[PDB]
């Protein structure tokens, strides 16, 4: 019994606010190591902390702390003043000896983190865009919305992207207005 | 009253011929139970007494990698301490590491121990607090740095305050039938002139457990070690111990010679006079 | 039961 | 200082029933070595791995790859034929050995590599800069180009917006991936958007150069090539847009 | 530093001739491990002889009994030969029962 389990796949908040990732392993072993990792959308799979077993129950690091909880076989992550920079995907981890003595790893399934930014005077607006090359083309662009807000036939609409400003782009090919809803 | 619980670690390099050799031994009070060889076609830890071999094939498991994880540091660590000691790597050398925890008769925690030793001299130990590390020379100096700095003691506390008597406490029930009784030394008297004026008396004291035993000898009633002898206390191989004193006295006054023989399993102690 | 591995060795 | 985790290629695309080895070098002198592979609602499944120099060993994964560990610095992931199952994010680690257990997995940057069908679905990106709405300039005082990249496959591109010959970044946004144009279909090329914020009065003066920048990773010259439209290869694709009272 | 193995030899019941019992070499407080450890039947090697798991006691010198199953004759005089790094040549050390 090899088990690490990440029961949340998506989960968001709004900036300057805490949140914890939650992670439960199972494990018969009494000699394991636990582990959490960043993924920034940049891909990169960074080390951010390392518990051992006979550790204590809180670790501090920055504006980083976690929870340690042997009963509840639990790892739970939180982070305080959540920064847009925090958005990521976040992988819990355990490391127990295998057979030839050597510590090998299970990796939760992750969870991802979307860190929103706090829109102080929302300003909605929605435009039309010329392509430059004249070819008649255009795209509409959707910014200055709400973080709220976030909606999505032959009509692509792509993610929010946080800029600060929010800010979507649609575009088809033959009504910048009904779209977006 | 008062038990133990200690495992033995022996790391040998052998440059050229293969991976160092490496010998995990575990003992209750005076009784191994368990053993481990790098060298045995086996490759898993081995039951060496009755009342372990009940423990599910998950005891055998763990217990088997995590001695197994040691011997693979124990490997780097002779890399390592070669380099501190910049020696070559011709030369055979040894990495002992003993340690363990004391229950009273209350059960409770007494003491822990973790020691280790490079070519059979004190290398590093924890201390008594067991938050605390002494470094016997200069390389050990830089192990113990790493240690502090890694936060070492803290496991070894968790394991010595924590599993170590947990378990102590279940192999002295689950096998409580050889470990918590014993056996008092059945004992006789030898007699060998030496010279035609002086001869030697030997107290014998014979399979008995646990193997800490006090041989005395008096003359006339008071105590006497002028020309008396112990040897070191020795296994039978069946799980009981052997010793023995000897005292040199002149010819015709033997019997003004008495030994005194004290064990655990004994309520008074036993008294011995040689008879022709 | 034996220690975990040494976490750090020497 | 070290490198860590290095690996190469960071981009690939097969013909199914091609082959490839996928390099990893570590400067750490870690004795375990490990390759990974990602892939979304799975995680990270092990294909193989390595405790030291000359010893392979099978993971979670191994089926259709093959490894090396010739040198305790290098850790070689062959697929000796491809297939779609394959199209994956390739992660190389290591780990420093029995000296520190405690020690975690150092990740690579990690190989994105699709493997298809046919090379013909391969297509470099359409790049087009589209100019701000006069509405915006009268309204926020500000200006939003944006850049639309179509019609590329597979999804290997990197954006970057140039103004009067330099990289920028402030005021940038670009889609964290590629969307699917056909998300129903396997096969499906991409679209990515990219935005660049700047004053008004930075965009309508007309001395200012703007250009979106797409690094397209594609066939290799390596690649046979039997059709009339342009051996879709690793390339750049640019839109470029003047400032404008 | 290397410390020279201390040898006892006796037998786990006290010896009576033509009776079932087993024959013991302890060899102990010697360092290095590398110990090589024959029983002896009139001066000739015993092929039969197993021998405890490597333990210390506490100032680090590693001990070690090898034993054998054998039934005294009151007249097969036995020894144990013990041979490490410490010794110019082989130690014979003759079994006494008498003692």
């Amino acid at each position: 019994a090899q088990k690490v389990t990440q029961a949340q796949t998506e989960i968001s908040v709004v900036e300057k606010e805490d949140v914890t990732l939650d992670c439960v392993y199972e494990t018969r072993d009494t000699a394991y190591y636990l582990f959490w990792y960043k993924q920034p959308p940049s891909g990169e799979l960074v080390f951010l902390i390392r518990q051992p077993w006979w550790g204590e129950q809180n670790e501090i690091s920055g504006r980083y702390s976690w929870n340690f909880q042997k009963s509840t076989s639990s790892f739970n992550f939180t982070i305080t003043a959540s920064q847009v920079v925090d958005s990521a995907v976040y992988f819990c981890a355990m490391s127990v000896p295998s057979g030839d003595g050597s510590y090998q790893f299970t990796f939760g399934k992750g969870t991802k983190l979307s860190v929103i930014p706090n829109i102080q005077n929302p300003d909605p607006a929605v435009y039309q865009l010329r392509d430059s090359k004249s070819s008649d083309k255009s795209v509409c662009l959707f910014t200055d919305f709400d973080s709220q807000t976030n909606v999505s036939s032959d009509v692509y609409i792509t993610d929010k992207c946080v800029l600060k400003s929010n800010s979507a782009v649609a575009w088809s090919n033959k009504a910048c207005a009904n779209a977006f809803n | 009253g008062s038990h133990s619980m200690r495992y033995f670690y022996t790391s040998v390099s052998r440059p050229g011929r293969g991976e160092p050799r490496f010998i995990a031994v575990g003992y209750v009070d005076d009784t191994q139970f368990v053993r481990f060889d790098s060298d045995a076609a086996s490759q898993r830890m081995e039951p060496r007494a009755p009342w372990i071999e009940q423990e599910g094939p998950e005891y055998w498991d763990q217990e088997t990698r995590n001695v197994k994880a040691q011997s693979q540091t124990d490997r780097v660590d002779l890399g390592t301490l070669r380099g501190y000691y910049n020696q070559s790597e011709d030369g055979s050398h040894t990495i002992q590491i003993m340690y363990g925890c004391d229950v009273g008769p209350d059960g409770r925690f007494l003491r822990g121990y973790r020691q280790d030793a490079y070519d059979g001299k004190d290398y590093i130990a924890l201390n008594e607090d067991l938050r605390s590390w002494t470094a016997a020379d200069m390389a050990a100096q830089i192990t113990k740095r790493k240690w502090e700095a890694a936060h070492a003691a803290e496991q070894q506390r968790a394991y010595l305050e924590g599993r170590c008597v947990e378990w102590l406490r279940r192999y002295l029930e689950n096998g409580k039938e050889t470990l918590q009784r014993t056996d008092p030394p059945k004992t006789h008297m030898t007699h060998h002139p030496i010279s035609d004026h002086e001869a030697t008396l030997r107290c014998w004291a014979l399979g008995f457990y646990p193997a800490e035993i006090t041989l005395t000898w008096q003359r006339d009633g008071e105590d006497q070690t002028q020309d008396t002898e112990l040897v070191e206390t020795r296994p039978a191989g069946d799980g009981t111990f052997q010793k023995w004193a000897a005292v040199v006295v002149p010819s015709g006054e033997e019997q003004r010679y008495t030994c005194h023989v004290q064990h655990e399993g004994l309520p008074k102690p036993l008294t011995l006079r040689w008879e022709p | 039961v034996v220690v975990g591995a040494d976490g750090v060795g020497k | 200082m070290n490198a860590g985790v290095t690996q190469t290629p960071k981009f690939r695309v097969l013909k199914t029933g091609q082959s490839m080895t996928l390099l990893c070098a570590q400067d750490m002198n870690h004795e375990y070595m490990y390759w990974y592979r990602q892939d979304p609602g799975m995680g990270l499944r092990l294909i193989h791995y390595s405790v030291g120099e000359g010893t392979t060993a099978k993971g979670e994964v191994p089926d259709g790859y093959n490894v090396s560990r010739l040198k305790k610095q290098n850790f070689l992931l062959g697929l000796e034929s491809a297939a779609p199952s394959q199209t994956s994010v390739y992660f190389c680690a290591s780990k420093v050995g029995p000296g520190q257990h405690n020690s975690p997995l150092h990740f690579g940057n990690g190989t994105r590599l699709t493997v298809t069908e046919d090379l013909n679905k391969v297509f470099p990106p359409e790049v087009a800069v589209f100019e701000p709405s006069e509405a915006e300039i009268s309204h926020t005082q500000k200006a939003t180009l944006v850049c639309l990249a179509t019609g590329f496959y597979p999804d290997h591109v990197e954006l970057s917006w140039w103004v009067n010959g330099k990289e920028v970044h402030s005021g940038v946004c670009t889609d964290p991936q590629p969307l699917k144009e056909q998300p129903a279909l396997n096969d499906s090329r991409y679209a990515l958007s990219s935005r660049l914020r700047v004053s008004a009065t930075f965009w309508q003066d007309p001395r200012n150069h703007f250009r979106c920048q797409v690094q397209f990773y594609g066939l290799s010259e390596n690649d046979e090539w039997t059709q009339d439209r342009a051996k879709p290869v690793t390339q750049i694709v640019s839109a470029e847009a003047w400032g404008r009272a | 530093i290397q410390r020279t193995p201390k040898i006892q030899v006796y037998s786990r019941h006290p010896a009576e001739n033509g009776k079932s019992n087993f024959l013991n070499c302890y060899v102990s407080g010697f360092h290095p491990s590398d110990i090589e450890v024959d029983l002896l039947k009139n001066g000739e090697r015993i092929e039969k002889v197993e021998h405890s798991d490597l333990s210390f006691s506490k100032d680090w010198s590693f001990y070690l009994l090898y034993y054998t199953e054998f039934t005294p004759t009151e007249k097969d005089e036995y020894a144990c030969r013990v041979n490490h790094v410490t010794l110019s040549q082989p130690k014979i050390v003759k079994w006494d029962r008498d003692m």
